[PDB]
């Protein structure tokens, strides 16, 4: 169904041939096929957002990411952002969730000014304007990197690789660096800025480094976060 | 060589339930989801020759 | 001397030789060519002949395959099986060898007609070289059809001779018999042959 | 009636008179085509327009009627310049008119000359059409003939010589035919609207335009756009094509010979392989030996001696990609394979069938496996036959066949399976910050010694030209070393299957110099590089 | 396809009763799971596409594994039912 996603977003909520198709889709940006002498090609050219259940009933934080998934290593290598979400225990968080849930439930009950109050309490931005804004930014804005700070980015990349090897972690790679630059462009595009800036690179570095840290075993995680404090929290 | 008039905002609507034999040859306004589509072909216009598109 | 890939419309009605692999074979069937009849009253034996497009190199008006029941002079006729003549018929298909297939392209093939002695001398998978006349058939849609005559005529090879290809057996000459008998009288033939 | 003669006269005078500067270009082309038994002419539209615009206007209004007249004019000219018999000549056209996108063709274009482009996706087999045809009349046995031409006919019913309602039959014994072929054109990939599958057309060609293109090629087409029979009052469209557009030298091998006599060629080739990767000298040397290979041999008693080389590597991802790029023929795969065939092959199902994996497909070339440990269960046992015998054999579910697996394997991972490989090594790393900074700077540059092609051609040349043999001194050296190692192990295993691998490595090393004989120099480096451990 | 309605379509705005749920094949349990997730049914085959509404509430009966319940074990251990389907029953 990737043809219908051309220049759009592809959404996956649950999960061999399907995975094989996804392997080819992530490896390329175009799909090709042959049948009974016929040969033809198609375009995918889309962003993929996927979700999965971690190998049964519950995630295990003591283990690396691979133990908790039914995925090959190139999938985890080629995706830009990876994250794990868990049902943590906290009385205050539970109370906040329950209050919000019952409040939303009452707010949705079937039984102009009411709509305006409801809308403005719901969100800080009117979502019609946000959708138009997203379309405008996607069609109009095409940011570029600034060459000053990229020396610092290279040094940070080398430092992260050195620290990864030092503790015996799986190493960081050019895919992570490319993802950082692409995510920084996205941050620039979000404010309609044609220039990437230092804070964009900082935010992108934080996102990618935190995602990289979340994939690791617990002892490696502690060592990484102790060393990486000047990136994950500071800059 | 020829222009077609398109009518808009016809003030009454049916689903595909309410159509009956009384509606035959009358103008109707209908809504739905397009389930299937053929390819485009030419069609003979008059029965020297002229054609038009069809689908 | 050709192959199924290169057989071309220029070669129609010529005598050609082709090489390839047998892929399909039809069941053997009999075919009527002549029938004999006995007239009950007059005591005279009559006969007639039949033709079809694949039976003759030259072209003739087709025959309806009907048995005559009555004489010119009104006498009722009887058919004499065993005096009539029938012949065997079999169609096969020959394809270019896979070693010659270009670029993973679809392979090409020709149908061959066999009869009388040539029947059943091949089976699928045989590498074979066939000799025969390359000919066309049919109306090709010019007899009125919906196709607008874009479809082409049908074509065949009428099998005249068939030879196999070795791709096992050998046939001895007299000198081989002499050498084999002479060698057998050595004192230790078993050692010589085993060590060879 | 007279109009058919004047048009033919006009085109006949066009061919006989069109000079540009001093050469009657079309008289010369028509003569030069006949000498090689090519009966066609390639006219250009712009020259026709320049000569007389009225002729082009007539051609543009009614192509289907006027193209045959110009063809018979070509025949009438062809007879004068070569005879003091010929078939009818084929006209071919070239044009620069504006291309119509395939998606925009519609009812306004029926029976018009159209220029378009796309990708060929399929090709039919050749089929026979009739041009001259003979007829027999069933009742009176009178005979006649008809001349067909292939532009948009049925057998007549005006009986001759009553003679009956439908008496005519064909004498195929005395008739003439031509070739015909069908093709499918698909619209250009970079022109399709988003979210739609591409549209396509079907088309026809005959005589010299047949068998000119293959699937997957981008082409440009000139042809008449028309319809044919196959709703109410509705017909299918198609196109009739009138034109289509789509080993070493001496000076090359001189460079390769100059390289061959360089005293440091081995160092040069090793340095040229994955230059970004730091260290790992012996890995690069082993990859050179893998690319070059040994020499195949066949003996009087029919036994067959292998030529290929096999290597295993225990950073490593880059080298396999480089080997894929440099090699003349290469296949890349991960351990699970592209299908249920896996690496070797399998039987699948409804009748059963068989398909081969990425060992049969790489036959005659090189194959690299990205993670050898992810090999499937069947492939674990089948690779034994795939490597030792260079064949795969199956007898399952009535299938009984043998498959060829003649290839050199490179592999990487991270047991007894190591015995199949000629050499095994473990990749090593170094952590200089300058290297990473340089790589990052290059990455930012794209975001903001011998070259590959020359080396590939040189490898091809060496593989084609030379296949050296051992000298006697090498034989004595190798046998003495073999018995020495076995005695040393005995007093403290080496086997013939590894001696025959050392020989192949020695031959591959001698192959670089193009020396017809291998020598002790190569034997020493062979045993030196043999230290896998 | 014959399209003709199944059981869940007839129970639209009604109670659908499944008896001996545990004997149902996994390949059909997933179908009931997909319908229950959305209250919607989808058809796409042979050039025919359709979408239908399935606002039906489910009432199910099942046997514990081994025929007798084990007080030592959770209900998940006792019941031969996958966790996503178990998560969507309001009451056990
Ligand atoms: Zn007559």
């Amino acid at each position: 169904a990737l043809v219908l996603a051309d220049k759009g977003v592809c959404l996956i909520d649950e999960f061999d041939q399907d995975r094989t198709s996804i392997h080819e889709a992530m490896e390329q940006q175009s799909i090709s096929i042959s049948k009974a002498g016929i040969v033809t090609t198609l375009q995918a050219r889309c962003s993929i957002i996927a979700a999965a259940n971690p190998n049964g009933g519950r995630y295990n934080s003591t283990l690396p990411l691979a133990q908790n998934v039914s995925l090959t290593e190139p999938i985890l290598s080629r995706f830009d952002i990876l994250c794990v979400v868990r049902d943590l225990v906290d009385e205050e968080a539970d109370e906040r969730l329950a209050t919000f849930v019952v409040d939303s439930h009452v707010r949705s009950h079937p039984e102009l000014q009411r709509q305006r109050k409801k809308e403005e309490e719901i969100s800080p931005i009117p979502q019609e304007l946000l959708m138009k804004y997203i379309h405008y930014a996607r069609t109009k804005i095409y940011p570029k990197l600034h060459q000053m700070d990229m020396d610092k980015v290279s040094r940070v990349y080398a430092d992260l690789r050195r620290e990864s090897i030092s503790t015996g972690s799986f190493p960081i790679t050019v895919r992570h660096l490319e993802s950082i630059l692409r995510i920084a462009e996205s941050f620039a595009k979000m404010r309609l800025s044609e220039f990437v800036s230092s804070y964009d690179l900082d935010r992108a570095i934080k996102v990618v480094v935190d995602s990289f840290v979340d994939a690791q075993k617990v002892s490696v995680r502690r060592q990484l976060r102790r060393s990486f404090a000047i990136y994950t929290l500071g800059h | 060589s020829e222009i077609h008039v398109r009518i808009s905002d016809f003030p009454t609507i049916y689903s595909l339930r309410e159509l009956r034999e009384s509606n035959l040859s009358s103008l109707v306004r209908v809504t739905g989801v397009v389930t299937r589509r053929t390819g485009v072909f030419p069609q003979l216009k008059y029965v020297k020759t002229v054609y038009r598109n069809y689908q | 001397a050709l192959s199924p890939r290169t057989l071309t419309a220029q070669h129609l009605n010529k005598l050609v030789s082709v090489e390839g692999i047998v892929t399909k074979t039809s069941l053997v069937r009999p075919k009527l060519i002549r029938s004999v009849h006995y007239a009950a009253k007059t005591g005279r034996f009559h006969y007639r002949d039949y033709t079809d497009a694949t039976t003759t190199l030259t072209t003739r008006i087709p025959t309806p395959a009907i048995y005559p029941t009555e004489d010119t002079e009104g006498n009722k006729l009887t058919t004499e099986y065993g005096y009539s003549t029938f012949i065997d018929h079999q169609r096969i298909t020959v394809q270019e060898m896979p070693e010659m297939a270009p670029a993973g392209q679809l392979p090409r093939s020709i149908d061959v007609i066999l009869d009388d002695d040539l029947v059943d001398k091949t089976k699928p998978g045989d590498r074979v070289n066939v000799v025969g006349v390359f000919k066309s058939l049919g109306a090709g849609g010019m007899n009125q059809s919906n196709s607008n005559t874009l479809i082409g005529f049908k074509t065949l090879i009428l099998g005249n001779t068939v030879y196999p290809l070795h791709a096992a057996r050998q046939m001895l000459t007299d000198f081989d018999i002499r050498n084999i008998n002479k060698l057998s009288k050595k004192k230790d033939i078993f050692d010589i042959l085993s060590q060879s | 009636d007279d109009d058919n003669t004047e048009i033919i006269k006009s085109f006949k005078n066009f061919i006989l008179e069109f000079r540009l500067d001093s050469q009657f270009i079309y008289r010369d082309q028509l003569r030069n085509n006949i000498l090689v038994k090519n009966y066609s002419l390639t006219v250009n539209m712009e020259h026709l327009i320049g000569y007389n615009e009225d002729i082009y206007k007539k051609l543009s209004d009614e192509p289907s009627d006027i193209i045959p007249l110009f063809e018979t004019a070509i025949t009438q000219v062809a007879k004068r310049i070569s005879i003091l018999s010929l078939p009818t000549f084929q006209l071919i056209l070239n044009s620069n008119a504006n291309q119509i996108p395939l998606r925009d063709l519609d009812s306004e274009h029926v029976s018009k000359i159209v220029r378009l482009s796309g990708i060929i996706i399929s090709t039919s087999v050749l089929s026979s059409r009739a041009t001259y045809l003979s007829i027999m009349c069933r009742n009176c046995r009178h005979t006649t003939s008809i001349t067909i031409n292939n532009f948009n006919v049925s057998l007549p019913r005006s009986c001759l010589s009553n003679c009956g309602p439908d008496p005519y039959i064909i004498i195929h014994e005395s008739s003439k035919f031509i070739d015909q072929q069908f093709l499918k054109l698909q619209e250009i990939p970079e022109l399709v609207p988003v979210g739609e599958m591409p549209r396509n057309l079907t088309m026809t060609c005959d005589r010299y335009l047949t068998n000119k293109v293959i699937p997957g090629t981008r082409v440009t087409i000139v042809g008449i756009y028309s319809i044919y029979n196959s709703g109410v009052a509705i017909r299918t469209p198609y196109i009739k094509i009138l034109g289509i557009q789509s080993m070493f030298t001496e000076e090359e091998e001189e460079e390769f010979l100059q390289l061959s006599r360089n005293p440091k060629l081995y160092e040069i080739l090793t340095n040229s392989i994955a230059p970004s990767i730091f260290g790992n000298e012996d890995i690069k040397k082993a990859i050179v030996c893998l690319l070059m290979g040994g020499s195949k041999k066949i003996l009087p008693d029919g036994m067959r001696l292998r030529g290929d080389i096999n290597v295993l590597l225990l950073a490593k991802s880059q080298l396999l990609k480089f080997v894929e790029k440099v090699s003349p023929i290469a296949v890349y795969t991960s351990g699970k394979g592209s299908s249920a065939a896996g690496l070797t092959a399998s039987v699948q199902r409804r009748e059963f069938y068989l398909e081969g994996g990425a060992m049969v497909l790489a036959d005659g070339g090189v194959v690299c496996i990205d993670e050898f440990d992810k090999m499937r269960d069947e492939d674990r046992v089948a690779i034994h036959e795939a490597m030792e015998q260079q064949t795969i054999s199956i007898a399952k579910a009535g299938i009984t066949t043998v498959l060829n697996s003649r290839t050199s394997v490179l592999a990487a991972a991270n047991t007894t399976i190591l015995s199949r490989f000629d050499m095994i090594f473990i990749v090593k790393d170094d952590h200089n910050e300058e290297r990473d900074i340089s790589i990052a700077n290059h990455v930012i540059n794209i975001h903001t010694e011998i070259s590959i092609e020359k080396m590939k051609r040189y490898i091809t040349y060496c593989r084609l030209k030379c296949a050296p043999r051992l000298s006697p001194q090498a034989a004595e050296k190798l046998s003495s070393n073999f018995v020495t190692i076995r005695k040393q192990l005995l007093i403290n295993p080496i086997t013939i299957r590894q001696l025959e691998a050392i020989i192949r490595i020695t031959e591959s090393l001698a192959k670089l110099e193009l020396s017809p004989i291998a020598q002790e120099r190569h034997v020493d480096e062979a045993i030196r590089l043999f230290q896998a451990s | 396809v014959v399209i003709e309605a199944g059981a869940l379509m007839l129970a639209d705005n009604g109670i659908c009763c499944i008896d001996e749920f545990d004997k149902m094949d996994i390949s059909d349990q997933v179908a009931i799971h997909e319908a229950m997730e959305q209250q919607t049914i989808s058809i796409a085959k042979a050039g025919i596409h359709a979408t239908l509404n399935a606002r039906t509430s489910i009432l199910a009966a099942a046997n514990p594994v081994g025929g007798r319940y084990n007080r030592k074990l959770s209900l998940r251990g006792n019941l031969n039912m996958t966790a996503p389907i178990m998560s969507r029953f309001d009451l056990f």
